[PDB]
């Protein structure tokens, strides 16, 4: 009944759309593009005290210039994550260069989708990725900021908000962001939106935040970093 | 629930999705083919669904070899994928043999090749008919015709589609059995003519093709003129 | 390409109802004994065809495997051709290896395998067929049956297919140790003449026997030969 | 009686009364076509007759045929679903030139049959594909045996006989020949040809005409299969 | 083929002012016999290209069957589009060196004469896949004997007339024959022109001075 | 097709794998198999269920099975499923002694069975292998052992168990009246006796429908035999006597 | 090959596949994982001991390396499939690394696994949870929970299982750097907690202890029963 | 159709049913009275009520085409003042697999919209607004199709 | 509701609902044009950005120096369908030297989209193309849908919306094999605007062209290079 790949009424594969669902149900991610550089940040979302923040890790660096935040099902994105990573050194081995970051999130996003249950391989994925990602990174282009869906659709966006608060983040970004934003305003931003969704107060601990700028490399802000934006903030 | 699978006989012996498939080619504008004397003629009902498509456009008659034509209706992408496997038995026919491959012969491959596919549950049946002409001096003309359920016989005058039967009504009229393919032309054009309802569908364009002595045993498509010659006649006998 | 899931699965109370069914059809399918005597070993069958016009000896039912070795069933004929190829083949594969004759719970114990097979592989039903196979290895007479489960067992007499209970409840009474070939023959056609529905004929049923000289089907003219006593 | 549980009746498994429905319904589909076939056993002789129905006078009747030449000495009559017909007698020829190229020499009629009855049963096995709805009658000369007519139905079951009908009227024609055959030797010589033709005669209420049935023998004396003319058809037709 | 057994020997070819003609003894050499000597080498492959190959002629007769077969197969499509000389050069180019590749070379040495869109053509193939085209070509012992004559020529006069390359390619093959010990005196001339491929019949290198 | 799959190898809403479950009630009604651990030796008794005056007497069992010199088992459930799995047990146990010259522990032995049947009913499509079995054998490493396997793949080491037809009363029979580290095999074989003779409600010990093996060492070798009519009758009688004695 | 798509997503964006797992984890014996300064400690309750069994062949603490061991909690059949996974991949990463495996990486692979199973076509989820414990070449301890999900995290402290709900609480109230002290208070904080579910005590749960440079401990009964009556 | 089974209830009806059966067609001929049957299912029709004796001719009424959709709207326009802007054309066009009574939806839908709005005349605007209302179209809360 | 959950299951009428359900996929995708002249073929797209913040998505793609595709379904098929052409280019190129008509192109399409619809476990591409190209035969203009089924076109238009640009087409039909390049443009544009819901007006944010010449090799117009041929209408 029903298989994989199936077409609703209305032209939307049934898999697909459950699995954008599935997305909602992921801690808030946000993402800021601006000249000076992208910042990521992600609520980290502690379920009990006795767990160690440290070993959540919804920011991880595909490259040195390439950084990526997860929302939804994080042990999917896993199998993503070693696809971009790997893609990015094949590309520095025959290329001699640094992959672009459309060009990593267009391998991504190829990956994603290429689902099936008959005629396809012997162990090939069942079902897509319940994963949301935020490429971020600094380019022959300068500053990028990527969004791919579970569906394979990728599209570079200024300011981007996923999530269970997505509805409302992205509000407040309407609002804030403007093109000649500083890198220091997009993490004031960045924090004061994810201070407002989320459930928990803010503090060092619970969230992530992380920026790649054309001078520094990928950077993951550390606690003494995270204390004094906030303080501000 | 006895309809869902070819895999699957009905209770009095029926395999549905077969059924089906062949009424899906009776919704497609009508084809016919006549035999003749000298060789072979094809004729279509090719309807203008928009009058945005350039003329020749989603073409219904094909060239499966040098010496054989191809006629079909129902679903196009179908028949495109017969029409590229006919042409696939007659190439390897021509490799391991040495010469033009018979089109009995080849109707029989293709036959069953569509046979094949009315038996399992991992496929469905080509919802498409259509139909083989060819003409050699030692075999002379010849005409055949297959169905969704790869079922092929030899003809004298064939019809498939929406009005299959008052074009095999038309037909009988004909006496083709001691005329030549220049008067049969005339003829195919006419009765493409009468059976089309322009009360129901809009306007179509007349495609045609032969295979003969006249045009030395190659199928190919009618001369402008001929065809135009064709139409001036059908339109006049529609008084 | 193939159907790669099991179709017997275990029902609610532990049973294989697939496997039951092939049962039933053995159970519906035609009567069959076979007696284990002092000497040798016999199988018979009733073959009833349904009209004067089929031809009685184009197909048999009592096939050898090997010199020492034949089989009977019943339920369907087109699987027992099957399993018939099947452990000829068997038995040719293990002479190859080591030339000597199959023995005949060695056959029996490759026949049973292929059985259980079709209950578990991927879009099969299980044989409909229960077999009754006869042989003499080691100066001993062997008597076993096989079922669609893919069990088999060790018989000194037993019947198959319809009215088997009353087949089996005749044998055990007329059953004994000592019995002789040619008494475990004339008892093997009276079990038959117990449910048969007619005039038996030497072209009515089909008899076979396994002795020190090796399995063959009896003649005609043998069967009619017994029949008249 | 007619209990269900489950697919019984949609796919090659055992119903709870340990019956194939998919098996019996393919019996059903070979009245279909709505033809009949008989088969005769001679003295030193084969023949075999089946209908010939052309619907319209498009249609070639050269064309139009039910009898097949599997080999020089072997020939078919099928009966059912056209295609499937066409299928298994393609598998045939296969099969027979394998045996000659293998073995030596050509394929009894008994070994054909055994071949094609074999491959058949796969099928009302195996889920994956239903069992073709088409039932075929060989006929040949045996070296040792005489005249073989043999017949093998979806199922499998491919027993020889002396006489045999397929199709609509099976029935009729199966009592029909019973009774010839029960009263000297349902025909003993070459004329065989008239009881067949008087079997399927009778049965329909035809009374053929000379192109509405087609014949194909086999003889001792010439062993290899022929087709006969629509002219000696017509022979037997006006001397009975 | 590792070890070719009936082999022709060289092909000429040299281009004119509005065609290409190209020639080629019929004669099949099981070395240093001469067996087969009534078999063209020449092949017209399509309206507007011919084709003359030396080597292995069962090597030669299998790419006959090949192009044949593709150019039927374009042809049936009907959508205006043909190979052209180019084409099928460059297709060639491909089909040898893939065999020399795998090391199971197609022993031959082709020449490929075209006409299109108002051009001459000529190209060369070998069995490991070089290839090039020039005003003139000529295989085997054409390229010691035949080449220096159509080349002198060519420099002297860049453009030649259909009958200057004609008396031009008898006159190299009368040499041939005079020094060539695996030639024969019987051989075919193609042309292509605007007017389609031509083959000329068995002739004869009827002007054989013999003064000993 | 998806229509007609069973879904063999998925999880039920509570989390239990249904197949599972069902092939473990069919092993409920299968024949009963009793194994005691004994300070001298190892010892398999088993319902002998086929009873009638027409089967023939074959082979050295009907359902103690030889897998090494030192090793035996016992099956209950579906009877062609354990010839298969016993066949599987002998290759193991010779692959193992091709690799290493040694006999294999009864412990691995066991844990590569039971790795067969967890692939059954994790992943393939298949019906599991209703069968549960048990185990006797002895080795340098824990000397004397009994183990059981279940369908699920799941097995553990015991002094005294059984698995079939009436095993909760077996079961609690034994608990009760097992002296843990201080039975002798005679003891052992009149326990098994009386539990035997309490657990088959139908009729009683008749000699002819049980079948018991003892596994013990001699002389450095592994002996493992099945007791003979002569022998079960006399524990029997002993068995009627005491319970009159007691009575 | 049986190649059906087992786990795929539902209305709402759920695995069912994934969540029946998780109830299956749920009706397993309790297990629990305490992290302390130079200690770790794994306790299991055990169901019942049944007076019968063999306990040398239910142990529900097993070792994948020398510095590395896991409890599980859920089919027993499925961990020991993992427990042998993970021994393979351990020795695989000595023989190419050259060094032993860290507690973070080995917990990676793990759950790797089980994600697989989640995704794949024709196979079932893992029906377990597991933490593993162990000690980094560095010395720092280390406690790792991995779910059927093929999620996984670093816990101070943990329970899985039945009623692992009631563990938790206990322990997210009554773990403190005073608790984990000494080696000895950090045993009794374990053994506490499990008493918060399991009825009898001492007879009914099974310890297993991990130091800095020793092996694997099991405490023997004589030891349990001491630091009840201790707890008491 | 008359099936054998078990469940009363059923039998009323079919007798009722061959009443009907033999006063259309049977003993005593009827030649004054004529009769015209409507069904949405012919599948499930006894045989013995669609023979030719009884039901003749049987005609098929299939979903209009796009000249059908467009002389449908013309018709139920005709008493609506509408502009002479309206493409029936485009409108057919846009309707497909559309029936009668979702075509005069279509129109009745456009005279209320322009009525919402507050128009004398209708536009080809309200007959889109109405065709998108008679659709019954839903939305997925979003639309990632390029 | 039991013949609309396969491609292999035909219905009574003679009809697989999972193709048409594939045929009403593109239909929610976004309107596209293009039309053909004497000398020139022409593709004009509409991108749509799901937020005011985000990239308009990409609808026209190159496939080789004379041919080029517009795109209006799931992008992640029209990525795999681009990657296929793509490679079916470079292959004639590399063995015949020579650039792939068109049509055999299309064709190729056809036999490749086709397989899907006829067996168990497959589905059919849900993306609808516009191929515009130019070959010895002259410029050409394709269509292809979810079905493998494919025209030959003189202009036409895919996409939601896309009936009242499929009518200026055929109203205009007559002037477009004379026109200049810029007249043809145009044409496209206007076409393209009345798709457009009335208060919306064509800019250079959302408008995307791409042209085909005699002696011009595929070109991709987007952001300010579109000004030059907005101005004016």
């Amino acid at each position: 009944y029903r298989g994989v790949n199936t077409f609703s009424p209305e032209g939307r594969l049934f898999q697909v759309e459950y699995a954008i669902e599935a997305i909602k149900l992921g801690s808030t991610a946000i993402g800021i593009q601006t000249s000076e550089g992208v910042c990521l940040a992600v609520e980290k979302r502690i379920t009990s005290p006795l767990m160690e923040p440290s070993s959540i890790e919804k920011i991880v660096e595909i490259d040195a210039h390439i950084g990526c935040a997860m929302s939804g099902l994080i042990a999917d994105a896993k199998t993503l994550i070693d696809k971009a990573r790997v893609e990015t050194q094949n590309h520095w081995f025959t290329y001699n260069e640094t992959m672009t970051v459309e060009s990593v999130t267009q391998a991504v996003s190829n990956l994603a989708l290429q689902f099936g249950e008959e005629d396809a391989d012997p162990g090939a994925m069942s079902r897509p990725f319940g994963v949301a990602l935020l490429f971020g990174g600094v380019d022959e282009k300068g500053p990028q900021l990527f969004h791919m869906d579970p569906s394979g659709t990728f599209v570079q966006c200024d300011a981007r908000a996923i999530g269970s608060a997505s509805e409302g983040a992205q509000s407040s970004l309407q609002e804030v962001y403007h093109k000649s934003m500083t890198l220091k305003e997009a993490i004031k931003s960045s924090l004061i939106i994810l201070k407002q969704v989320m459930e928990e107060k803010l503090n060092a601990t619970n969230i992530e935040l992380a920026t790649v700028q054309p001078g520094q490399n990928f950077h993951m802000f550390t606690k003494e970093e995270l204390e004094e934006v906030i303080k501000d903030i | 629930g006895y309809d869902l699978s070819a895999s699957t006989f009905s209770p009095d012996g029926r395999v549905f999705q077969v059924e089906y498939a062949m009424k899906a080619v009776e919704n497609s504008s009508t084809a016919i083919g006549i035999r003749c004397k000298d060789g072979v003629v094809f004729g279509v009902e090719k309807l203008v669904l928009s009058k945005l498509y350039e003329e020749g456009s989603n073409k219904r008659l094909f060239n499966v070899d040098r010496h054989v034509g191809m006629a079909v209706a129902g679903l196009l992408a179908d028949a495109r994928s017969l029409a590229d496997i006919a042409r696939e038995e007659a190439s390897n026919f021509r490799s391991n043999f040495g010469y033009n491959i018979p089109l009995k012969h080849l109707a029989d491959r293709v036959a069953m090749y569509v046979h094949a596919y009315t038996l399992y549950s991992a496929v469905r049946p080509f919802g498409c008919s259509f139909m083989l002409g060819s003409y050699s001096v030692n075999d002379g003309a010849q005409l055949y015709m297959i169905d969704p359920s790869g079922v092929s016989y030899g003809y004298w005058g064939c019809a498939i589609g929406k009005a299959r039967q008052a074009a095999k009504t038309e037909i009988e009229k004909l006496q083709m059995k001691e005329m030549t393919c220049r008067d049969i032309v005339k003829e195919v054009a006419k009765i493409i003519y009468i059976v089309h309802d322009e009360v129901k569908d809009k306007a179509f364009e007349l495609e045609l093709s032969w295979v003969g002595e006249l045009t030395n045993g190659r199928h190919e498509i009618v001369p402008k003129d001929i065809r135009e010659e064709a139409e001036k006649y059908a339109k006049e006998s529609l008084k | 390409r193939g159907y790669s899931f099991s179709l017997t699965t275990f029902s609610p109370s532990g049973k294989l109802v697939q496997i039951e069914y092939a049962l039933a059809a053995v159970a519906g399918g035609a009567p069959s004994v076979g007696i284990k005597a002092a000497n040798g070993v016999v199988l018979a069958t009733e073959k009833k065809q349904k009209s004067i016009l089929y031809d009685e000896r184009s197909v048999h039912k009592v096939e050898p495997i090997t010199k020492h070795i034949g089989l009977v069933y019943s339920g369907m004929g087109p699987d027992y051709r099957v399993l018939v190829h099947r452990a000829r083949k068997l038995a040719q594969q293990y002479y190859l290896v080591y030339q000597e004759p199959i023995p005949t719970a060695q056959l029996v114990q490759r026949v049973a395998s292929v059985m259980q097979e079709y209950t578990q592989s991927g879009g099969v039903r299980p044989f409909g067929v229960s077999l009754l196979i006869c042989g003499w290895n080691e100066g001993r007479p062997y008597l076993f049956q096989s079922d669609p489960s893919g069990a088999y067992f060790a018989w000194k007499a037993t019947a198959m297919g319809k009215n088997y209970v009353n087949g089996k409840t005749f044998l055990e009474k007329r059953y004994n140790e000592d019995l002789e070939l040619e008494d475990a023959i004339h008892t093997a056609i009276l079990t038959l003449k117990e449910s048969f529905e007619g005039q038996m004929t030497e072209d009515n049923i089909e008899v076979g026997i396994c002795n020190e000289a090796g399995f063959r089907r009896l003649t005609p003219t043998e069967v009619k030969d017994y029949l008249a006593a | 009686r007619g209990s269900s549980a489950g697919f019984d009746r949609h796919i090659t498994i055992f119903s709870p009364e340990g019956r194939l429905y998919q098996v019996e319904y393919a019996f059903k589909a070979i009245n279909q076509g709505g033809l009949t076939s008989v088969a005769v056993r001679g003295k030193d002789c084969a023949v075999i007759v089946t209908q010939k129905k052309v619907p319209d006078k498009l249609l070639d009747s050269s064309t139009v045929t039910h009898l097949f030449k599997i080999t020089e000495n072997i020939g078919c009559v099928m009966t059912g679903m056209t295609a499937d017909s066409r299928s298994q007698v393609q598998r045939a020829r296969y099969e027979a030139a394998n045996w000659k190229y293998k073995y030596g020499y050509e394929i009894p009629v008994d070994m054909l049959c055994k071949r094609i009855a074999d491959i058949s049963q796969v099928y009302t096995q195996n889920a994956e594909m239903r069992p073709l709805g088409c039932c075929m009658i060989l006929i040949g000369i045996d070296e040792e045996q005489g005249p073989q007519v043999y017949k093998c139905d979806p199922a499998g079951y491919y027993c020889g006989f002396k006489a045999t009908a397929a199709g609509v009227k099976q029935t009729e024609s199966t009592s029909f020949l019973e009774k010839k055959v029960k009263k000297k030797f349902d025909w003993t010589f070459e004329q065989t040809v008239e009881t067949a033709i008087t079997c399927l005669s009778t049965v329909l209420s035809i009374d053929f005409k000379p192109s509405e049935i087609e014949v194909g023998v086999v003889t001792v004396e010439n062993p290899k299969f022929r087709i006969l003319t629509e002219a000696e058809i017509d022979a037997h037709l006006v001397a009975l | 083929t590792q070890n070719p057994m009936v082999t022709g020997t060289s092909v000429l070819g040299v281009k004119f002012e509005g065609g290409v003609v190209i020639a080629a003894d019929m004669l099949g050499s099981y070395g240093s016999l001469a067996r087969f000597r009534n078999i063209s080498r020449i092949m017209r492959v399509n309206n507007s290209t011919m084709l003359g190959a030396s080597g292995d002629y069962a090597d030669f007769q299998y790419l006959k069957q090949v192009l044949g077969q593709m150019v039927i197969d374009e042809e049936l499509l009907g959508d205006g589009h043909s190979y052209s000389p180019r084409a099928i050069h460059s297709w060639l180019t491909r089909a040898m060196y893939s065999r020399r590749s795998k090391m199971n070379p197609l022993w031959n040495t082709m020449v490929i004469g075209g006409y299109a869109d108002g051009e001459s053509f000529l190209g060369y193939v070998d069995m490991l896949g070089v290839a090039y085209e020039a005003p003139s070509l000529a295989t085997g012992y054409g390229a010691y004997l035949a080449q220096p004559l159509l080349r002198e020529v060519l420099e002297k006069q860049p453009v030649l007339s259909q009958t200057e390359a004609r008396d031009l390619v008898e006159r190299c093959m009368r040499v041939l024959y005079y020094r060539d010990a695996r030639s024969y005196n019987r051989f075919q001339i193609a042309t292509v022109t605007e007017k389609g491929v031509e083959i000329e019949g068995p002739l004869s290198t009827e002007t054989n001075w013999d003064i000993a | 097709s998806r229509r007609y799959d069973s879904r063999t190898t998925i999880f039920s809403p509570e989390g239990r794998l249904y197949q599972v479950e069902y092939a473990m009630e069919a092993i409920g009604h299968a024949g009963t198999c009793l194994g005691i651990l004994a300070n001298d030796g190892v010892l398999l008794a088993a319902e002998r269920r086929n009873i009638h005056k027409l089967l023939d007497e074959v082979f050295f069992s009907e359902k103690i099975y030889k897998l090494n010199e030192d090793m035996a088992c016992s099956v209950a459930g579906i009877t062609s499923d354990a010839n298969v799995l016993t066949n599987e047990l002998r290759l193991i146990a010779q692959r193992y002694l091709l690799q290493y010259q040694e006999p294999i522990p009864c412990e691995q032995l066991v844990t590569a069975l039971c790795d067969i049947k967890q692939a059954y009913t994790q992943f393939g499509g298949k019906r599991p292998f209703g069968v549960s079995l048990l185990y006797i054998g002895w080795d340098k490493h824990y000397g004397f052992q009994l183990y059981q396997s279940d369908p699920s793949g799941n097995y553990g080491g015991w002094k005294a168990t059984c698995i079939g037809n009436n095993s909760a009363a077996a079961v609690s029979m034994l608990k009760q009246d097992y002296k843990e580290g201080e039975m002798t095999l005679k003891s052992a074989l009149a326990l098994a006796i009386k539990v035997l003779n309490k657990t088959m409600d139908v009729s009683k010990l008749s000699a002819e429908k049980v079948e018991i093996a003892t596994l013990t060492r001699e002389n450095g070798k592994t002996v493992i035999r099945v007791l003979k009519q002569k022998e079960v009758e006399q524990l029997i009688k002993k068995h009627e006597e005491e319970e009159a004695k007691a009575e | 090959s049986y190649d059906r798509a087992i786990t795929v997503f539902s209305p709402d964006g759920h695995l069912f596949q994934v969540e029946y797992a998780q109830e299956a984890v749920k009706k397993g014996s309790t297990a629990v994982g305490v992290r302390g300064r130079d200690i770790v400690v794994l306790g299991v309750e055990k169901k019942s001991v049944a007076k019968l069994q063999d306990e040398r062949t239910v142990r529900k603490i097993c070792a994948l390396d020398d510095n590395v061991c896991m409890a599980f909690a859920g089919l027993t059949a499925d961990a020991r499939i993992v427990i042998n996974r993970a021994r393979v991949e351990c020795q695989s990463h000595r023989l190419t690394v050259e060094d032993p495996v860290t507690v973070e990486y080995i917990t990676r692979y793990i759950a790797s696994l089980k994600q697989r199973y989640t995704q794949s076509n024709g196979r079932r989820p893992f029906g377990i949870s597991a933490l593993i414990v162990g000690f980094d070449f560095d010395g720092t301890p280390r406690l790792y929970q991995t779910d059927p999900s093929g999620t996984y995290h670093a816990w101070k402290a943990n329970a899985i299982g039945r009623g692992a709900k009631s563990v938790r609480e206990f322990l997210e109230k009554n773990y403190t750097d005073e608790a984990i002290e000494t080696d000895d208070l950090t045993i009794k904080l374990v053994i506490k907690a499990l008493l918060e579910v399991v009825q009898s005590g001492g007879k009914n749960i099974e310890l297993a202890v991990m130091r800095r440079d020793q092996s694997l401990k099991i405490l023997n009964p004589e030891e349990i029963e001491k630091y009840v009556a201790e707890i008491e | 159709k008359r099936f054998d089974s078990e469940k009363a209830g059923d039998r009323e009806v079919q007798r009722t049913m061959l009443e009907l059966l033999n006063q259309l067609d049977g003993f005593q001929p009827n030649t004054q009275v004529k009769v015209i049957a409507a069904t949405n299912r012919v599948d499930i029709l006894d045989p013995a009520l669609l023979r030719s004796g009884r039901l003749d001719r049987k005609i098929e009424f299939p979903m209009p085409n796009e000249e059908a959709r467009a002389r449908i709207m013309q018709i139920h326009s005709r008493k609506m003042n509408v502009s002479p802007d309206v493409n029936y054309e485009e409108l057919a066009r846009c309707t497909d697999d559309f029936n009668g009574a979702q075509c005069k939806a279509v129109c009745v839908e456009a005279g209320m919209i322009a009525l919402r709005r507050g128009a004398t005349e209708l536009t080809h605007e309200d007959y889109m607004e109405g065709i998108l209302e008679v659709q019954a179209k839903k939305k997925a809360n979003l639309q990632y199709y390029a | 509701n039991q013949y609309d959950n396969d491609v292999t299951v035909w219905s009574p009428q003679g009809r697989i609902h999972q193709i048409e359900y594939a045929m009403e996929a593109v239909k929610q995708g976004s309107a596209t044009v293009g039309l053909k002249s004497k000398t020139h073929a022409v593709l004009v797209a509409l991108k749509r950005a799901q937020s005011e913040l985000a990239a308009h998505q990409k609808k026209i793609l190159h496939v080789d120096n004379h041919i080029g595709i517009s795109i209006a379904g799931l992008t992640a098929d029209a990525r795999l369908l681009c990657n296929f052409m793509r490679q079916e280019c470079l292959d004639s190129r590399f063995v015949f030297d020579r650039p792939l008509p068109v049509s055999r192109l299309v064709s190729l399409i056809g036999s490749k989209t086709q397989i899907p619809t006829q067996r168990y476990g497959r589905r059919p591409y849900g993306v609808g193309l516009l191929i515009a190209g130019y070959d010895d035969m002259g410029p050409h203009i394709f269509q292809t849908c979810p079905s493998a089924n494919y025209f030959d076109c003189r202009a036409m238009s895919i996409g939601a919306r896309s009936q009242s640009a499929r009518t200026y087409l055929e109203r205009h039909m007559s002037e477009f094999m004379e026109c200049n390049l810029n007249e043809l443009v145009k044409h496209g544009l206007r076409a393209l605007r009345e798709t457009l819901p009335a208060e919306q007006d064509l800019t250079t944010k959302n408008v995307s062209i791409g042209i085909v010449g005699k002696d011009l090799e595929f070109t991709i117009y987007d952001d300010d290079d579109v000004s030059p041929f907005l101005e004016g209408l």
